Parts: structure tokens; C-alpha cells; sequence
């Protein structure tokens, strides 16, 4: 008894023995689910964050929830490999359970993020040709909500995060993935300036109008309007008055994995066009 | 990342 391991070299350029063929994952950082889950991973807990997508909650049903610092329930599932963000308090507990991947979250654009959950689990082949299917694909739908909406026209991204207007650059969720990279829709000028060394920010809602661009992706849907939308501000952006205000799912957008991804191309593509007419 | 969970 003793699984084949290899060596791993991790984003703080440590290098770590992981199972060749890991049969128990423990994913703790909910961003890797869904990736894991679409190379045939065999997760047994996952975040309980999960549970707030339209796309993630039905594929992880009978799998074992946890919330942040759970390390008893996670050792309990006897897991041989376990998933966490840098930024994750409990480290070193998760290191004396089983090997622990400490991903650095903004060091994988969302791409290469899927390539590496290929290379944890050696199924790099499966990712290939996934990631073909889906720039081949997202490629024509960029082109056709392009002519759509106009080749130049901007299109910003706003969230409540704590309270608190957000925007984001083109890899921190929301939708801005698909949005910005894979249709290559043009992001709205002071907003790339702004999250372009962080890839999120905090917006002065008072300076809202400096940010909106042609087009307005809302994470608001399903919510009370959020008071970043009941402003006299929000109802003279031109965004607004021209009707191209889009709204989306935020606990589904959240995500940037392969079944979210092909949910949020789906549901923007729909929204976009009908927003542009 | 930091200043939030990421
Ligand atoms: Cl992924
Ligand atoms: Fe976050």
C-alpha cells in the first residue's frame, strides 16, 4: 500500500508530492470545482459555496459540504489531495491531513487555470480538447454579438461586493471571462485602468458615470435594485436610458469553471442581443 | 487576493 506519487511544483515555487491519480479531493477553494469535476475528479467535500450557482449545486448533490476552516470535517473524508486558495488561514492543517495544493488565485488566467487542474490529475489531453471546442466556439459568438452591439462599443461590469459598488478587470468572475476575453467585447476604458494591477476594484459610487460604458452587465438579477441602481446617477447613464442594461445571476457568476462557462456564454450571448435591439 | 477572499 502506497499510491504512486509525483512531484509538483506549486505557485510559490515549492514542489509537493501529489498522488499520480488522485481518488479523494477535498476542494476547499471553490473556484477548482467545476474544472475538477469536468475531468471526472472524484471530489468528496466541496465548499458549500457551491450551492449558490444555477450551474454548479446540481452536479455536486450527495457530496459532502464545508465551510471555511473545517479541517475535522475535511480529515474525516480521508481525503489524498486537498484544494486551497493562497489567502486560506488553515494551511498548515490541511498539510498534516494530506497533500495541499495552495493555489495563488491570480496567478492562472481562467484558461490556464483549467490546464493546471489538468496537469494535477494528468488528464492535460481532456483539457486540450475542451479548450479548442470552447475558443472555436465563443470566437463566432464574440463576432456575432459584435455586429450585434457594434465592434467599438464598451461594455462595463458592476457588482455589490460587501456593501460596496465593484467593477472588475477581465479574470475575477462575473461574467468578465467571457465577456472581455472569450467574445473579446471591448471593456470599458476608465474600468481597465482601474483594475488593471489588481483585477477588481471598489467604485466611488458618486463617480459611477466615469465607468459606464455603452453596455452595462449588472450582477443584480433576482436581487432587490441594489442602491448603486436607485441612484438619479444610475437613471441618466446613457447605458440606462438606452435600455442596455443587462442583469445576471451573481452566485452563479461568481464562477469561471467549464460548466459555468458555458452557462454564462449561453445566457450573455441571449442578453446582449436582445439588449442591442 | 488581498483585501478580499482570493
Ligand atoms: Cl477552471
Ligand atoms: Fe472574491
Amino acid at each position: 500500500m502506497k499510491a504512486e506519487t509525483k512531484s509538483y511544483k506549486m505557485d510559490d515555487g515549492k514542489t509537493v508530492d501529489i498522488p499520480k491519480d488522485p481518488k479523494r479531493i477535498a476542494v476547499v477553494a471553490p473556484t477548482y470545482a467545476g474544472g475538477l469535476k469536468k475531468l471526472g475528479a472524484n471530489i468528496v467535500a466541496v465548499n458549500q459555496q457551491v450551492d449558490q450557482s444555477k450551474v454548479l449545486k446540481d452536479k455536486f448533490k450527495g457530496v459532502t459540504k464545508i465551510g471555511d476552516g473545517d479541517v475535522e470535517k475535511v480529515a474525516k473524508e480521508k481525503p489524498d489531495l486537498i484544494i486551497v486558495y493562497s489567502t486560506d488561514k488553515d494551511i498548515k492543517k490541511y498539510q498534516k491531513v494530506a497533500p495541499t495544493v495552495v493555489v495563488d488565485y491570480n496567478k492562472h488566467k481562467y484558461l490556464e487555470q483549467q490546464e493546471m487542474l489538468g496537469k494535477i490529475v494528468g488528464k492535460e489531453d481532456k483539457v486540450k480538447a475542451w479548450k479548442k471546442d470552447w475558443e472555436e466556439t465563443t470566437a463566432k459568438d464574440g463576432k456575432e454579438i459584435k455586429k450585434a452591439i457594434g465592434q467599438d462599443a464598451t461594455v462595463s461590469l458592476f457588482d455589490e461586493f460587501d456593501k460596496k459598488l465593484y467593477t472588475y478587470g477581465d479574470n475575477w468572475g462575473r461574467g468578465g471571462e467571457v465577456l472581455y476575453q472569450a467574445f473579446g467585447l471591448k471593456m470599458q476604458p476608465e474600468q481597465q485602468k482601474l483594475t488593471a494591477k489588481a483585477g477588481w476594484a471598489e467604485v466611488k459610487q458618486e463617480e459611477i458615470e466615469k465607468y459606464a460604458g455603452d453596455y452595462i452587465v449588472s450582477t443584480s438579477e433576482g436581487k432587490p435594485t441594489p442602491g448603486y441602481e436607485s441612484t438619479n446617477m444610475w437613471k441618466n447613464l446613457k447605458a440606462t436610458k438606452e435600455g442596455h442594461i443587462v442583469k445576471v445571476d451573481a452566485g452563479t457568476y461568481w464562477y469561471n469553471d467549464p460548466y459555468t462557462l458555458d452557462f454564462m456564454r449561453k445566457d450573455l450571448k441571449e442578453k446582449l442581443i436582445k439588449a442591442a435591439k | 487576493g488581498g483585501g478580499a477572499a482570493a
